[PDB]
C-alpha cells in the first residue's frame, strides 16, 4: 500500500511536497507512538499513527515543527526533525542538542545579544557611505 | 520616396519591431547569471 | 563575419537592382495603386481633394519579393545546425581575421574572392547613394547612367 | 460660491499639508514606534501585534497625502474649468447660483458638460472627441484597478499564486516550460505604489479628457 | 463458460452451443472482446435510433427521422469524419491492448486500480454486459422491422403494426 | 404588475436579501470549519475528502473564473 | 536572511522561545536577569519574520527585536 | 538571475520576481547602492542631469518639428 | 444577444463570489502558507508581514472580499433587471395593440458596450433622481447623494491602515493631556478587522442606498 | 512644405544624437 | 473498489492516482503525442508540433481576421497565412530565448550518471542537478525543437492554406 511500513496510514493529499523537495532540500520528522492515533496532517486532512516507529516527510521545516507541536497534544515528545539534502544528506534539526530550545541546556552561547536596550542603537546617519 | 509615405514606413517598424528586439534584449539581460 | 554577409547582400542586391531596372524599363512592375477597400486604410499615403492617393502597387510587389528573400534569411539564421556559413559567431568561435586593406589576390570560388566582391559591392552602393544625393536623380536614372542607357531602354 | 470653494481649496491643502508634515516629522519615530529611522523611509510596516502597525511609515504618509493632493488638485481645477466654461459660454449666473451647493455641482458642470464628451461615438457614429470618451473610459478603468491594488492587499494574492503555481507544476504540455524566478506577489509597499500609480494615471486621463471634450464640445 | 464476468441468474454461464467449452483463454478475450463492442454499439445505435425519430435538430430539420433513410442523407463528408473518429478511437485501444496487465473489455485500465474485484464491481459489468445484449437484440429488431415494414420504431408503435 | 415601482423594488429587495444571505451561509460554513470541525470524527468522509482536493477545486474554478471573465467583460 | 537581536533588558520568560514556529530562537544560561537565562538567535536562516517573538514579550520596548532583510526560499515561506 | 540590479546584491539574490520589481523601483536611489561613494554619488547625479537636460531639448525640439511638418501653423 | 452577455457576465459574477467564498471555507484551517491557520480562529486581520505578507488569510477576510463581490453581481443583476423590464417588457399598449416601452427598446443595441451602460440606462435614466430637488422626490435625490458621500466614506477604512490612525490619536491624545480631558478609556483606533468591517458596510450601504434611491426616484417619475 | 533633404539631414543628425546617446547610457554602466 | 490512490504508493507527493492521471487511455494518448511518442528526434518532435499548430492556426485567422469574406478571397486567406505564419514566428523567438536561458547542456542522461558517479565538486547546476533526462532538455536538443517547429509550422500552415482553397473552391 505504502513505500515504507513506518509511515503513517495516509491516504496521500495534492498539499505534500513538490518538486522543489527533490533538488533543493526536504525535510522527515520521526517520532515514536504508542497508540495509532489519528493525526491531522500540517498539509492535507486526517492520517493515522503507527504504534511504534512513524516517518512523515515535509517540504518545509515549518510543516514538521507543526506537525511536531500537534504531536506534544498526544503526549509525544520524542519526535526529531531532519534536513535532507538533494541527495541523502542528513542533518538533524529540531532537537539539536537533545533538549527542546525552550529549555536551557549547557553548551549553548549567546548568539545575537546585544549588551544594551533598543535605545542604545546608533543613529543611521553614521551607518552610511560606511 | 515621397514624404507621405514616411509614417507607413515607420509607425509599424518603430511600434512592434523595437518592442520586438527590445523584448529579447532585456529578457535576455534579465535572465543572465554569473 | 558582419562584413562577409554584408557584401554578400550587397552583389545580391546590385543583382536585384539591374532586375528592378528591366522590369521597369519591360512593362512588368504592375501599374496604378493599391486598393483602400480591399487592404484597409493603412495603404492610404494622402487625400488631397477628395480622392485618396495609395501605396503603389508596384511599391507592394517589390516589398513583397524582399519580403520573400528576407524570410528566406531569417529561416537561415533561425537554421545555424543546418546550413554551412552561419549568421553569428558561436561562443568560442573567433572572427575570421580581417582580410586587410588588399585582401588576398586568390581567384575563383576563394573566400578572398567573395570578400573583395563584397567590398567592391559596398562600395559601389555607397558610390550609387552618394551620387543620387548630390546630382538628384533617381536611383534607376543613376543606374541607367552608369550603363549608358542599357537597362532603361 | 468663490468664497465657498476658496475654503474647500484650504480645507483641501490644510489636509495634505497635515499628512506630510506629519509624516515628515513623524519619520524619526513615534510612540508606536520609536525607533522607526532604524527601519528606513520605506517600509512595509512594524508587525501584528502591539496594536498594529499599518501604514506606519513616512512613504506611507506620502502615499495617503497623495491622494488628497489629487483631490485638492481636481477641486482647484473644477472651480477654474467651471467658473470659465460659465464665463465663456456668458452664463456666469448659473455658476453664481449653482455653485453654492453640491447637487449644483454636480448637475450644472459635471452631467451638463460630460454630455458632448459620452456622444464621441453612439450606435449611430462618431466625431472628433471619440478619442476622448475612449479615454474617459480608460481613466475610469485605471482609477478602478487602483481600487483593486489598494482595497485588496498581499496574502490574499499570495495563496491564489501558490494554486496557480500548482496547476502549471501538474499540468502536461506545460511542464516542459518552468519559470526562472518563483513568481509571488507584489509586496505591501510596491502594491500601495502600484494602486497610487493607477489611481493617479486614471485620474489625470479622466480628468483631461472631461476638460478638453467639454471645452470642445461646448464651445464650438 | 467460465468464473468470467456476465453470468446472471436466468441463464447461468448460457454456452448451449459449447463455443467456450473447447476455446482457449485467447479465444475467450477476443470473444469477450467482440461481446463487449457489440453491445456497446447497440446501446448507442438503439438511442439514437428512438432520439433521431423523435428528435433531429441538427441538419436544420430535413434528415428524414426514420432510420436506415437518413443513413443516405448525411452529407457523406460528415460519414467521412465520423468513420475516421471511430478509426481513431479503435487505433486508441489497440494501443492500450498491448498495456500490461490488460483486461479484454477494460478500455479504462480499471485493472491498475481494481485488484481483488469485489462482488458490485462484477455486478456493475454483469449489468453493462445485460444491457449491451439487451441492445443488441433491440437493435437488430429496429433494423429487421423497418426494412420489412418501412416505418421506423415509434411511427410503428404509433400506428399499431404490431 | 401596473405598479412598476412596487415590482421592481420587490425584486431588487429580495435579491439584495438573497445574495447577503448566500454570503452569510459561507460565512458560517467557514465558522463551522474553523471552530466546530473535529478532524476525528470526520475520517475519510465527504468533508475531509473536499478538503484533501481543495487546491483542484480552487485552480479549476478559479480558471472558469477567468475564463467567464475574460469572454464576457471582453 | 532576516537579523534578530536580542538586548540586555530579556527577563528569561521564554515566551518568545516557544511562539517560534521555525525553531530560530533558544534559551542559554545568563546572570543578568533573575531567570538566569537569556534568548539567543542562532538559527536566523530559518527566520521567517513573522515576528511572533516580538509578539509574546513582555519587556517594555521589546527584547528580541526583527529586522528585515534579504529574502531567501526559507524566510519567504515557499513550500515550492 | 545574477546580473539585473547590478546596483544591490541583496536584490540580485532575491530567487522570485520581487528581484526585477524592485530592481525597477530602486534604480535611482543612488544612495542605497552597492558599493557606495559621495563623489560616486554627485558625479552620478550630474550626468544624469546632463542627460535629463538632454531629453528635455529633444522634446522640445520633436514638438517644433512635428508642428513644422504636420502642423498648420 | 444582449441577453446572451449580460447572462454570461451574472454567470462570471456568481463564479467569482463562489470562489472567494469557497476559497475562504477551503482554507480556513490551514494551507501552504499557514499551516496552523485554525489555531489563529475564524476572525483575525494577518500572520504578519513575513512570507512577503500574509494579510486577510483568514476566512473572515473571505467573507468580506465575498460581500464585495456579491454586492457586485446583485448590482449588475438589478441593472440588468431594470433596463430589460423597462425597454422591452413595461409600457403602455395603444388601443389598436401598438405597444410602446418606457425607454423605447434601446436594450438590445446599446447594452452591448459598456459605454451604452453608462449612458443609456446609467445617465439616461439618472435624471429623474437628480432633476428632483424641489418635487416631492427631493429625498430621493437628497438619499442618492448621501449614499455617495457614504460610499466614498467608506474608501477611508478600506484603503488605509490603523498605524496611521493610532499615531494621529497619538498626537490628539497629547493634545487632551495638555488641556487635562483626556478620557481614562484610552482611544485606540479601530481594529484591523474590525476596520475592514466598518470598510465594507459603509460600502455596501452607500451602493446600495445609491442605487436605491436611483431606482426608487425614476421608477416612481415614469 | 519642407523638403526631402531636409528631413533627411535632420533624420541622420538625429541618428549621431542617437550614437551619443547609447554611448552616455553605456558609460552610466550596465 | 478505490479509483483514487496515492501516486506510485508516494503519500507525500502533490498528485495522485485519479482515473484520468493514470489511466491506460491517459498513458497511450499521450504515448502517442508528437512530446512524448518514442523513436522520435527532437527535430521530428518540433516538426510535427509545428505542423500541427500551424495547420489549426491558420483557421482562426483567416476565418476572423480583419479581412475576412463570407466568400472565398485569396486576399483573406494570404492575410490568414501571413498572420499565422508570423504568429509561428513568434512562438520560435520564444522557443528559443527559453532554451538559451534553461539548459546547458549537449548530451543528457549521461551528464548525470557521471556525476553521480565520478563527483561533481564544481559550480553544479551543469554537471550536477540537471532535471529531466530527455534529449529535448539539452542546448542542442530544444535549438532542433525550434528549428522542426518553425519548419513544421511553415509547412503545416501552407498546406492548410491550400486544403482551405481546395475546400472553398471545389466544394
Ligand atoms: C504602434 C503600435 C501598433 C501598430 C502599428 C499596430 C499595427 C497593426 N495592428 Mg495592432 N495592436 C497593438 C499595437 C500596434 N498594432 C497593441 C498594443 C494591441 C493590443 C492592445 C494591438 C492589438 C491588435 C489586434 C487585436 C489586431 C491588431 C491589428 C493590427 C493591424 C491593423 C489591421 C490591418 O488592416 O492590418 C491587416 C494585417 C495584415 C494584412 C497582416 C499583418 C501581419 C503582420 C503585422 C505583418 C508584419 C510583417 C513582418 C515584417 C513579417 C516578418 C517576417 C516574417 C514573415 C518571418 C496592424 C498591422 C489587427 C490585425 O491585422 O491582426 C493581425 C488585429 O486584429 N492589433
Ligand atoms: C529584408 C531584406 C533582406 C533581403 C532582400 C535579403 C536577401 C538575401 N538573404 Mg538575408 N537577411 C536579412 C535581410 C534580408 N536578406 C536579415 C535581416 C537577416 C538577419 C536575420 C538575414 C540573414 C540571412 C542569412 C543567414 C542568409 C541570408 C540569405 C539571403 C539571400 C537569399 C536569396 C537566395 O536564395 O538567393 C538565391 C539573399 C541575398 C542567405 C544567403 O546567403 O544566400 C543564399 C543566408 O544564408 N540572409
Ligand atoms: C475595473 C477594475 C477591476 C478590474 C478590471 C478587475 C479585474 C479582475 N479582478 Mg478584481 N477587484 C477590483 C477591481 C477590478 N478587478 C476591486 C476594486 C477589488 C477590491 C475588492 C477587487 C478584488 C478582487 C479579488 C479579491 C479578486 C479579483 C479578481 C479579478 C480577476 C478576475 C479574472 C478575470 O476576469 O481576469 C481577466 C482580466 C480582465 C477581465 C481585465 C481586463 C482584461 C482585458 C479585457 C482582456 C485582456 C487585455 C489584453 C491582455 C491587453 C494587452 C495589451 C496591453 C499589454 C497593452 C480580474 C483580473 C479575482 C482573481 O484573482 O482572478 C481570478 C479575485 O480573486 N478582484
Ligand atoms: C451508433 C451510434 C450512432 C450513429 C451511427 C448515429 C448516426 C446518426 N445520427 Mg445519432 N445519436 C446517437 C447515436 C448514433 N447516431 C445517440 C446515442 C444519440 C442520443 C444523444 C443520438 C442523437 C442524435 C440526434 C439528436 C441527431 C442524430 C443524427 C444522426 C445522423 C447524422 C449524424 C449526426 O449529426 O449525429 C449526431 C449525433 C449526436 C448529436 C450524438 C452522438 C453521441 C455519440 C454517439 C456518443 C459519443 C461517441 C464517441 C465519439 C465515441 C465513444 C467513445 C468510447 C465509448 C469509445 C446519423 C444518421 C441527426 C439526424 O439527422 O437525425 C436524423 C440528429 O439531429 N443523432
Ligand atoms: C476538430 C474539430 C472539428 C472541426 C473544425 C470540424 C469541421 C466540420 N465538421 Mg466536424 N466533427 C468533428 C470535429 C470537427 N469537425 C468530430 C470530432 C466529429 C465526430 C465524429 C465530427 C462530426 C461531424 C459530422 C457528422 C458533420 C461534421 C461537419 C463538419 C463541417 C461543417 C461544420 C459547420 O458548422 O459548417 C461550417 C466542418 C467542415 C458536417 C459536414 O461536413 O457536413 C457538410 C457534418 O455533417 N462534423
Ligand atoms: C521626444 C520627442 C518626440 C516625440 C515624442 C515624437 C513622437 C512621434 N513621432 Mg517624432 N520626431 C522627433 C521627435 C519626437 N517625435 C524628432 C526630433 C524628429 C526628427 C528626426 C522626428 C521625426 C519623426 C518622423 C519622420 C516621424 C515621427 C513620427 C512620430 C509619431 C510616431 C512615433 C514614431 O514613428 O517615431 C519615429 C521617430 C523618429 C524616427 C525620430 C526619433 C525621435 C527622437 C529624435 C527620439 C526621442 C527619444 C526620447 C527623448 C526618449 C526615447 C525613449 C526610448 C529610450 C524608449 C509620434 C507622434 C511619425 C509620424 O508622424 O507618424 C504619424 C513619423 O513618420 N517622428
Ligand atoms: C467622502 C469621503 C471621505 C470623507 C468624508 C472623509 C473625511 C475625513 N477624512 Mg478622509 N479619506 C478618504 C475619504 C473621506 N474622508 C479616502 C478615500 C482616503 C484615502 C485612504 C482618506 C484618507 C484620510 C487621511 C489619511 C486622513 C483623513 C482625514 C479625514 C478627516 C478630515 C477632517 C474633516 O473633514 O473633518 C470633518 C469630517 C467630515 C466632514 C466627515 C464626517 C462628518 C459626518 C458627516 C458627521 C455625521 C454625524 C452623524 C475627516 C473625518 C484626516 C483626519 O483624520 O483628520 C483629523 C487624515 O489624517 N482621511
Ligand atoms: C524584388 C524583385 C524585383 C522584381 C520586380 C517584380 C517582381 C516582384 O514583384 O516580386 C514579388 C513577387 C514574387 C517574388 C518571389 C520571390 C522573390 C521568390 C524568392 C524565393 C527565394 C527562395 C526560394 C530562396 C531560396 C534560398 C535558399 C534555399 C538559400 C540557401 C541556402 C543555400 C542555397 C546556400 C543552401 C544552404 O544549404 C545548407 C548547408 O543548409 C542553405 C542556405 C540557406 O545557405 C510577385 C509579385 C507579384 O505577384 C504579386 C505580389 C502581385 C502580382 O499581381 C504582380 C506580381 C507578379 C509582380
Ligand atoms: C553595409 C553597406 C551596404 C549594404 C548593402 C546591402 C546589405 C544591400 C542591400 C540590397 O540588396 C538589398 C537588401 C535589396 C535591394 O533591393 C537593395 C540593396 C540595397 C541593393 C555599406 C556600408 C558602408 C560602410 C562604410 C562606407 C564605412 C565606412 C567607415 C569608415 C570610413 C570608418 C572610419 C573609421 O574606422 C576608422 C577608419 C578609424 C576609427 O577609429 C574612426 C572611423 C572614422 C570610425
Ligand atoms: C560585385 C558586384 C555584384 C556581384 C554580383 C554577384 C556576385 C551576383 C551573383 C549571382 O548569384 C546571384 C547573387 C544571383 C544569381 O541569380 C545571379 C548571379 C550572378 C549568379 C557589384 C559591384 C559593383 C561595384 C561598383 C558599382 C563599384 C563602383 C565603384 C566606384 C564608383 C568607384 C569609384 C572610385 O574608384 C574611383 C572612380 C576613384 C577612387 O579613387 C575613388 C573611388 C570612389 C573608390
Ligand atoms: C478613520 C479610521 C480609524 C479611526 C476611527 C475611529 C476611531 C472611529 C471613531 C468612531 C466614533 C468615536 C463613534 C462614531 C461617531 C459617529 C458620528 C456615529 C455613527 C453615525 C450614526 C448615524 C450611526 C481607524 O481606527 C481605522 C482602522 C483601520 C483602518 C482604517 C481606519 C480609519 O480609516
Amino acid at each position: 500500500k505504502l513505500k515504507q511500513s513506518d509511515f503513517p496510514k495516509f491516504e496521500g493529499s495534492t498539499g505534500g511536497w513538490l518538486s522543489a523537495a527533490k533538488n533543493e532540500e526536504k525535510y522527515v520528522i520521526i517520532w515514536t507512538s504508542k497508540d495509532a492515533s489519528l493525526f491531522e496532517m500540517p498539509t492535507g486532512g486526517t492520517a493515522k499513527m503507527n504504534a511504534g516507529n512513524n516517518v512523515a516527510y515535509f517540504a518545509r521545516k515549518e510543516q514538521c515543527l507543526a506537525l511536531g507541536s500537534q504531536l506534544r497534544g498526544f503526549k509525544i515528545t520524542n519526535y526529531k526533525i531532519f534536513r535532507i539534502y538533494p541527495p541523502l544528506d542528513i542533518t538533524l534539526l529540531h532537537p539539536f542538542d537533545g533538549v527542546f530550545p525552550e529549555k536551557v541546556n549547557q553548551g549553548r552561547s549567546p548568539v545575537g545579544k546585544r549588551d544594551a536596550s533598543i535605545g542604545g542603537n546608533p543613529n543611521p546617519a553614521s551607518l552610511k557611505f560606511q | 520616396m515621397s514624404l507621405d509615405l514616411l509614417p507607413s514606413f515607420f509607425v509599424p517598424l518603430v511600434g512592434l519591431v523595437l518592442p520586438l528586439f527590445s523584448i529579447i534584449g532585456l529578457f535576455l539581460y534579465i535572465e543572465k547569471e554569473n | 563575419k558582419a562584413e562577409r554577409w554584408n557584401g554578400r547582400h550587397a552583389m545580391f542586391g546590385w543583382i536585384v537592382l539591374l532586375a528592378t531596372g528591366y522590369a521597369q524599363a519591360h512593362g512588368l512592375l504592375p501599374e496604378g495603386g493599391m486598393d483602400a477597400k480591399e487592404w484597409g486604410t493603412w495603404v492610404i499615403v494622402s487625400t488631397t481633394n477628395g480622392e485618396q492617393v495609395t501605396i503603389p502597387a508596384a511599391r507592394a510587389a517589390i516589398a513583397i519579393g524582399h519580403l520573400h528573400f528576407g524570410a528566406v534569411g531569417v529561416f537561415a539564421a533561425y537554421s545555424k545546425n543546418s546550413v554551412k556559413d552561419r549568421l553569428l559567431l558561436e561562443p568560442g568561435e573567433k572572427d575570421e581575421a580581417p582580410a586587410g586593406l588588399f585582401p588576398a589576390l586568390r581567384p575563383g570560388l576563394t573566400k578572398e574572392a567573395e570578400m573583395l566582391n563584397g567590398r567592391v559591392a559596398m562600395l559601389g552602393l555607397v558610390a550609387l547613394v552618394a551620387v543620387s544625393a548630390a546630382t538628384g536623380q533617381d536611383i534607376l536614372s543613376v543606374i541607367d547612367q552608369g550603363l549608358g542607357g542599357l537597362l532603361l531602354k | 460660491g468663490d468664497f465657498l470653494v476658496h475654503h474647500a481649496i484650504a480645507l483641501g491643502l490644510h489636509t495634505t499639508t497635515l499628512i506630510l508634515v506629519k509624516g515628515a516629522l513623524d519619520a524619526r519615530g513615534s510612540k508606536l514606534m520609536p525607533d522607526k529611522k532604524d527601519f528606513g523611509y520605506s517600509f512595509p510596516c512594524d508587525g501584528p501585534g502591539r496594536g498594529g502597525t499599518c501604514d506606519i511609515s513616512a512613504w506611507d504618509a506620502f502615499y495617503l497625502a497623495m491622494f488628497w493632493m489629487l483631490n485638492t488638485i481636481g477641486w482647484v481645477t473644477f472651480y477654474w474649468h467651471w467658473k470659465h466654461l460659465t464665463l465663456w459660454q456668458g452664463n456666469q449666473v448659473q455658476f453664481n447660483e449653482s455653485s453654492n451647493y453640491i447637487m449644483g455641482w454636480l448637475r450644472d458642470y459635471l452631467w451638463l458638460n460630460s454630455s458632448p464628451l459620452i456622444n464621441g461615438y453612439n450606435p449611430f457614429g462618431m466625431n472628433s472627441l471619440s478619442v476622448w470618451a475612449w479615454m474617459f473610459l480608460f481613466g475610469h478603468l485605471v482609477w478602478a484597478t487602483g481600487f483593486m491594488f489598494l482595497i485588496s492587499w498581499r496574502g490574499y494574492w499570495q495563496e491564489l499564486i501558490e494554486t496557480i503555481v500548482w496547476a502549471h507544476e501538474r499540468t502536461p504540455l506545460a511542464n516542459l516550460v518552468r519559470w526562472k524566478d518563483k513568481p509571488v506577489a507584489l509586496s505591501i509597499v510596491q502594491a500601495r505604489l502600484v494602486g497610487l500609480a493607477h489611481f493617479t494615471i486614471g485620474y489625470v486621463l479622466t480628468y483631461a479628457a472631461f476638460v478638453i471634450a467639454s471645452t470642445i464640445g461646448k464651445l464650438g | 463458460l467460465d468464473g468470467m464476468i456476465g453470468s446472471s441468474a436466468p441463464f447461468k454461464n448460457f454456452d448451449p452451443l459449447g463455443f467456450a467449452a473447447k476455446a482457449d483463454q485467447k479465444t475467450l478475450n477476443k470473444y469477450r472482446e467482440s461481446e463487449l463492442k457489440h453491445g456497446r454499439v447497440a446501446m448507442l445505435a438503439v438511442l439514437g435510433w428512438i432520439v433521431q425519430e423523435f428528435w433531429h435538430p441538427l441538419y436544420d430539420g430535413k434528415l428524414s427521422s426514420n432510420p436506415l433513410k437518413a443513413l443516405t442523407e448525411v452529407p457523406l463528408i460528415g460519414w467521412a469524419q465520423i468513420f475516421v473518429a471511430i478509426n481513431v478511437i479503435e487505433y486508441l485501444q489497440n494501443k492500450i491492448k498491448e498495456l500490461p496487465g490488460y483486461r479484454p473489455g477494460d478500455y479504462l485500465g480499471t485493472w491498475e486500480w481494481v485488484e481483488q474485484s469485489d462482488e458490485g464491481w462484477d455486478s456493475y459489468q454483469t449489468k453493462e454486459l445485460n444491457n449491451g445484449r439487451l441492445a443488441m437484440v433491440a437493435i437488430a429488431g429496429l433494423i429487421v422491422q423497418d426494412l420489412i415494414t418501412g416505418q421506423a420504431a415509434l411511427e410503428q408503435i404509433t400506428a399499431g403494426n404490431t | 404588475a401596473i405598479d412598476y415601482p412596487t415590482q421592481l423594488s420587490l425584486f431588487t429587495h429580495h435579491v439584495w436579501i438573497g445574495g447577503f444571505c448566500i454570503v452569510g451561509g459561507a460565512a458560517h460554513g467557514a465558522i463551522f470549519f474553523v471552530r466546530d470541525y473535529n478532524a476525528a470524527n470526520n475520517y475519510n468522509n465527504l468533508i475531509d475528502r473536499v478538503i484533501r482536493h481543495r487546491d483542484a477545486i480552487i485552480s479549476h474554478l478559479n480558471w472558469v473564473c477567468i475564463f467567464l471573465g475574460c469572454h464576457s467583460f471582453g | 536572511s532576516h537579523t534578530v537581536k536580542i538586548y540586555d533588558t530579556c527577563i528569561g520568560c521564554t515566551q518568545c522561545v516557544r511562539a517560534c514556529p521555525t525553531d530560530v530562537l533558544e534559551m542559554v544560561p545568563w546572570d543578568g536577569c533573575k531567570a538566569g537565562q537569556i534568548a539567543s538567535a542562532p538559527r536566523t536562516e530559518d527566520c521567517v519574520g513573522c515576528k511572533r517573538c516580538e509578539t509574546a514579550c513582555p519587556t517594555d520596548f521589546l527584547s528580541v527585536r526583527v529586522y528585515l532583510g534579504g529574502e531567501t526560499t526559507r524566510s519567504l515561506g515557499l513550500a515550492y | 538571475v545574477y546580473k539585473f540590479p547590478k546596483f544591490s546584491k541583496a536584490l540580485a539574490e532575491d530567487p522570485s520576481t520581487r528581484r526585477i520589481w524592485y530592481g525597477i523601483a530602486t534604480a535611482h536611489d543612488f544612495e542605497s547602492h552597492d558599493a557606495m561613494t559621495e563623489s560616486k554619488l554627485y558625479q552620478k547625479i550630474f550626468a544624469s542631469h546632463f542627460g535629463h537636460i538632454a531629453i528635455i531639448f529633444l522634446w522640445t525640439a520633436g514638438n517644433l518639428f512635428h508642428v513644422a511638418w504636420q502642423g498648420n501653423f | 444577444t444582449a441577453d446572451f452577455l449580460v447572462h454570461h457576465i451574472h454567470a462570471f459574477t456568481i463564479h467569482v463570489t463562489v470562489l472567494i467564498l469557497l476559497k475562504g471555507v477551503l482554507y480556513s484551517r490551514n494551507s501552504r502558507l499557514i499551516p496552523d491557520k485554525a489555531n489563529l480562529g475564524f476572525r483575525f486581520p494577518c500572520d504578519g508581514p513575513g512570507r512577503g505578507g500574509t494579510c486577510q488569510v483568514s476566512a473572515w477576510d473571505h467573507v468580506f472580499l465575498g460581500l464585495f463581490w456579491m454586492y457586485n453581481s446583485i448590482s449588475i443583476v438589478i441593472f440588468h433587471f431594470s433596463w430589460k423590464m423597462q425597454s422591452d417588457v413595461w409600457g403602455t399598449v395603444s388601443p389598436t395593440g401598438a405597444v410602446s416601452h418606457i425607454t423605447g427598446g434601446n436594450f438590445a443595441q446599446s447594452s452591448i458596450t459598456i459605454n451604452g451602460w453608462l449612458r443609456d440606462f446609467l445617465w439616461s435614466q439618472a435624471a429623474q433622481v437628480v432633476q428632483s430637488y424641489g418635487s416631492s422626490l427631493s429625498a430621493y435625490g437628497l438619499i442618492f447623494l448621501g449614499a455617495h458621500f457614504i460610499w466614498a466614506f467608506s474608501l477611508m477604512f478600506l484603503f488605509s491602515g490603523r498605524g496611521y490612525w493610532q499615531e494621529l490619536i497619538e498626537s490628539i491624545v497629547w493634545a487632551h493631556n495638555k488641556l487635562k480631558v483626556a478620557p481614562s478609556i484610552q482611544p485606540r483606533a479601530l481594529s484591523i478587522t474590525q476596520g475592514r468591517a466598518v470598510g465594507v458596510a459603509h460600502y455596501l450601504l452607500g451602493g446600495i442606498g445609491t442605487t436605491w434611491a436611483f431606482f426608487l426616484a425614476r421608477i416612481i417619475s415614469v | 512644405m519642407i523638403y526631402d533633404s531636409q528631413v533627411y539631414i535632420a533624420l541622420v543628425i538625429a541618428v549621431v544624437a542617437s550614437v551619443l546617446a547609447i554611448r552616455l547610457g553605456a558609460t552610466l554602466y550596465n | 473498489v478505490s479509483f483514487i490512490k496515492p501516486y506510485r504508493q508516494d503519500p507525500f507527493v502533490g498528485h495522485l492516482a485519479t482515473p484520468i492521471t493514470t489511466s491506460a487511455f491517459t498513458r497511450a494518448y499521450l504515448k502517442v503525442l508528437p512530446a512524448y511518442r518514442p523513436g522520435l528526434t527532437p527535430l521530428s518532435r518540433g516538426a510535427e508540433i509545428g505542423f500541427t499548430h500551424g495547420y489549426f492556426l491558420i483557421g482562426p485567422f483567416y476565418t476572423y481576421g480583419p479581412l475576412r469574406s463570407v466568400e472565398f478571397s485569396l486576399t483573406s486567406l494570404a492575410a490568414g497565412l501571413l498572420a499565422a505564419i508570423t504568429l509561428l514566428l513568434i512562438l520560435t523567438v520564444g522557443l528559443s530565448i527559453y532554451g538559451q536561458v534553461t539548459y546547458d547542456v549537449y548530451d543528457n542522461a549521461l551528464i548525470v550518471k557521471l556525476v553521480r558517479q565520478m563527483v561533481g565538486s564544481e559550480r553544479t547546476q551543469d554537471l550536477p542537478q540537471i532535471k529531466g533526462t530527455s534529449e529535448l532538455d539539452t542546448v542542442l536538443g530544444w535549438q532542433k525543437f525550434s528549428e522542426g517547429f518553425f519548419s513544421g509550422g511553415l509547412i503545416g500552415s501552407i498546406v492548410a492554406a491550400v486544403g482551405i482553397a481546395l475546400y472553398s473552391t471545389y466544394l
